């Protein structure tokens, strides 16, 4: 999705907190705590996070739930 | 020295990185736009005609 | 002295009749020389078989209307022009169509002969209405090279022909569309190299790749005189 | 044309269609071969009359 | 006077000749103006501006 | 030369001081690519010691904008010349006439939008013939001052530089006339006294380990600017009275 | 500017040319006809389009 | 059903100018072959050209010799044009040594067996002094296309000798190429055409060999192109 992020804004309509969510995810991807959920095409993590947003797998709520999941798992 | 390896690493870094182009009289917000760079020979910047 | 021969020639055939072919890397300038040579020879001079003339038992001029056929004579002419015929042995044959009743007269309704194969049995030809539904015709298929419009036969018709003999443009060349895009391609250090994107749509009879192959073959065969 | 393309289909197609329009326009402009000669600008026959 | 002198050269008096496209070889419609113009290379050199 | 001029270009060229013009017309006795020697006619010959006239020409010197200003002889041995003839053409001058630029074959037509806007398309043929290649003579200066830590020296000894870069310098440390250089190359070697590095501990450890005797002189040598490549055409040396000139000076 | 000129040239109609009144089965055949030089780039014609 | 083109009469009007005709061309391939040949001819014809020059008393292109009028740079520019035919070896070192007053043309170069100087009248320099004597060594290589001074530095290989004077290499003998397809009415045939290729070169490549070599290169590329290994 390195042409037009129009569909990601159609998923999240703020068009501003969209970029913030994508930044949190793409920094969680760069610092290799996690791995990309999409088959990489030798892309960098920017368009990877955008592609992950557009398919509905990640948003703010899914990010928070999975984050608290990993937190409570690592607590044990 | 700048051998082939440097050009390969540069190509891979440039892939998804966008750069901003501006013209000194920035009249309105479209005076600054971001583009995906394509490495080319020469010292002149090539920009798409339509814009 | 020593040229650069292209490698990595990939062919992604979306829709068996539609084949895109990418070719790199080529020495400077040969993108257009080969794109053009190929296109020109393929398009203008390609041996093929096609419908040339038609005889309707019912109408004397191409602008008249037949009773009970919704399509005008022009429309049936255009439907027959597109019909893809591949004959094996004989060069020119006279096929007969006789159909009745309601519905679409399709290429299937042609008399099923030995040497002539209709590659698209479901191509629509005509729509026949109720209670009259009488269609009888003789379509002549000939083999020839290239594209020849009606206007030159009607011009050069010293062989005066009877009424009803309706000529149609003969589309012999099996390649329906072809184009070549040239794009910048660098062999790890030399940037003055180019990519050839060959987009080809043919009309079923021949597969696109084979069209390319025999076109280049015949061009080389002409060139044979000098290559030592 | 571009406007209606945008209104009916949406961005992605309008972008692609704009690029296509540029390429085709340039190609066939080159094939046209339009230029500007000294005799192409014709002095109206009746200039000196009105003068 | 230009027309006369161009006739003295045995060249089209209208000053346009048909040109063939060097890539494909097809002719251009409507012949185009060719001829020599005196051009200058200015002191604004990309070598310095980059 | 301009194919289509206005007639004034001879006045412009002559009246400028870039052309060399004959003062007493005569016959050119000797022609060289540095001086034109002409024997004056007995008619105009001054009674007391007329002799012949010698015109020394100027060869590639740097102009205010860094362009070349060199005069080439026009006339040949044995040509009779008149008072006010154009002996040698100055920069951008031909046979006396102003040649500001060059005349090219242009065709007015759109060529696949590479001349979209006022931009111009040009053929490899122009570059091949070298007709739009300019010579630019740039000046570089290396000045050796004396700081209170000690006067700097021009010697060729430059700490931790590869000897590949020194190869082009003489023992005095000055580039040889005619050497071909590129951006980054060192032209004049210069070092400055500086001590008390005050290195952080780990560097001390490393100095101990490898035997890294710290050289008290910093590097300053005048390397060529980035992306410039040409021939060293000339060198000049200005030493103040008192100091011991070096071999090259 | 250049684009519009090209498209303008492409779309303009002409009183008389090559292939007046030809019937083509589709645009691809039109293009095949033009590139072979059997018809002028602008000439009034009846075409089937979807 | 096709024919084939056979090389028929090959006339030479001047030493530089040659007309080569191909008589039995089927309709439509006149232009195709004309254009393909034109392209390959102009781009790929292997030729010889001066690559470097060493004159003794001259350190750099900008200095000047005693007793000559052209500058060193202009002498280099004149040498760029020198048309020379080497038969067997690829790199020849020609030596020009002349003294006294006179115009030193290319003919004065010491004539070696394998080297043929096509135009001995080509001017090089004008001496102006009885004792003025110039000696130089011109190194000429074989090559195709156009390589400038600045690119050849990549293959430097210890270019240490400051005496070496690099010249841009215009490795191309074909100057101009045009083709005319005209109907070649043979008394028993309907629609056949002749290609007339008019070619002007610096007088190094003979026309037949040029045309043959072009057809060869095109044939090789078409060989590679026809086969498709998916
Ligand atoms: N502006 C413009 N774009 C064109 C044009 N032609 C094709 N594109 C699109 O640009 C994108 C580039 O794709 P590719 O570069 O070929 O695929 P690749 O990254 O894996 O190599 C494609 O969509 P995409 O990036 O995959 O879209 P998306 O799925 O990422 O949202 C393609 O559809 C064009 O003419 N103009």
């Amino acid at each position: 999705a390195r042409v037009t992020v129009q569909d990601a804004v159609e998923k999240i309509g703020n068009r501003f907190d969209l970029v913030l969510v994508a930044a949190r995810r793409a920094r969680q991807m760069q610092v290799g705590g996690k791995d990309p959920l999409v088959p990489e095409e030798n892309d960098k993590t920017t368009v990877i996070a955008l592609r992950e947003i557009e398919e509905g797998l990640i948003n703010n709520q899914i990010l928070d739930v999975r984050e608290r999941q990993e937190q409570q798992e690592q607590e044990a | 020295r700048e051998e082939a390896v440097v050009w390969d690493i540069l190509d891979e870094v440039i892939r998804e990185h966008p750069v901003l182009l501006n013209r000194a009289p920035t009249l309105h917000r479209l005076g600054i736009q971001a583009f995906e760079p394509v490495l080319i020979e020469g010292k002149a910047i090539q920009l798409h005609p339509l814009v | 002295t020593e040229f650069l021969k292209p490698r990595l020639v990939d062919i992604e055939q979306v829709s068996s009749t539609h084949a895109k072919v990418t070719l790199e890397p080529l020495e400077r300038g040969f993108g257009h020389t080969l794109g053009n040579a190929l296109r020109r020879i393929l398009l203008s001079s390609m041996p093929g078989c096609a419908v040339t003339e038609v005889e309707i038992d019912g109408v004397l001029h191409e602008y008249s209307t037949k009773e009970g056929v919704q399509e005008d004579i022009l429309e049936i002419l255009l439907n027959l022009k597109g019909l893809a015929v591949r004959v094996q042995g004989k060069d020119e044959v006279i096929l007969t169509l006789n159909k009745s009743g309601i519905g679409p007269v399709t290429a299937a309704d042609i008399t099923h002969d030995g040497d002539v194969e209709i590659v698209k049995p479901q191509h629509v030809i005509c729509h026949l209405t109720d209670e009259n539904a009488s269609i009888s015709m003789r379509i002549k298929v000939q083999r020839g090279r290239g594209y020849v419009p009606a206007s030159t036969r009607i011009h050069s018709e010293e062989d005066e022909r009877p009424i009803g003999r309706l000529l149609v443009d003969a589309c012999y060349s099996p390649v329906e569309r072809i184009a070549y895009n040239v794009e910048a391609a660098r062999v790890e250090q030399r940037t003055d190299l180019d990519k050839l994107v060959i987009e080809m749509e043919t009309n079923g009879t021949i597969d696109p790749e084979e069209a390319i192959r025999r076109a280049a073959t015949i061009l080389a065969e002409q060139l044979e005189a000098f290559v030592d | 044309m571009l406007n209606t393309c945008y209104r009916i289909l949406g961005l992605k197609p309008t972008v692609i269609f704009a690029d296509q329009i540029m390429y085709t326009g340039f190609a066939y402009a080159a094939r046209s071969g339009a230029s500007v000669g000294i005799d192409d600008m014709v002095i109206p026959e009746k200039k000196h009359e009105i003068i | 006077e230009i027309k006369e002198l161009l006739k003295l050269g045995d060249l089209p008096t209208s000053g346009q000749i048909r040109l063939y496209d060097g890539r494909t070889g097809e002719q251009f419609e409507r012949p185009v103006t060719v001829g020599y113009m005196y051009m200058l290379k200015l002191n604004h050199l990309v070598d310095d501006k980059m | 030369k301009p194919l289509v001029g206005t007639g004034m270009e001879r006045a412009v060229a002559v009246d400028s001081g870039v052309t060399a013009v004959a003062k007493r017309g005569g016959v050119v006795q000797y022609v060289d690519a540095s001086r034109i020697v002409i024997k004056v006619n007995e008619d105009e010959m001054y009674p007391g010691e007329a002799g012949i006239d010698i015109y020394n020409l100027t060869k590639y010197t740097r102009s205010n904008q860094n362009t070349c200003i060199n005069q080439m002889p026009c006339v040949s041995l044995g040509e009779p010349v008149e008072r006010g003839d154009v002996l040698a053409d100055g920069p951008s001058t031909d046979l006396g006439e102003l040649a500001l630029g060059q005349n090219m074959r242009v065709a007015f037509m759109p060529w696949n939008g590479y001349n979209f806007e006022d931009s111009i398309l040009v053929s490899e043929r122009v570059v091949q013939e070298d007709r739009f290649t300019t010579i630019h003579i740039q000046e570089l200066a290396c000045v050796s001052r004396d700081t209170k830590l000690g006067p700097e020296e021009i010697t060729a000894d430059i700490p931790n530089v590869g000897e590949a870069a020194l190869s082009k310098l003489d023992e005095s440390g000055i580039v040889y006339i005619g050497a071909e250089v590129t951006g980054g190359d060192i032209l004049v070697g210069k070092v400055t006294p500086k001590g008390e590095t005050q290195l952080t501990p780990e560097e001390k450890l490393l100095r101990a380990i490898f035997g890294e005797k710290a050289s008290d002189v910093k590097d300053s040598s005048l390397r060529v600017p980035n992306g410039v490549s040409g021939t060293v055409i000339d060198v000049q040396v200005f030493t103040r009275d008192g100091v011991e000139k070096d071999k090259r000076a | 500017q250049d684009v519009v000129l090209g498209l303008y040239y492409m779309t303009r109609d002409c009183v008389n040319a090559k292939g007046e009144g030809m019937v083509l089965t589709g645009p691809k055949e039109a293009e095949r006809l033009y590139r072979s030089g059997l018809a002028s780039l602008h000439a009034r014609v009846k075409v089937r389009i979807t």
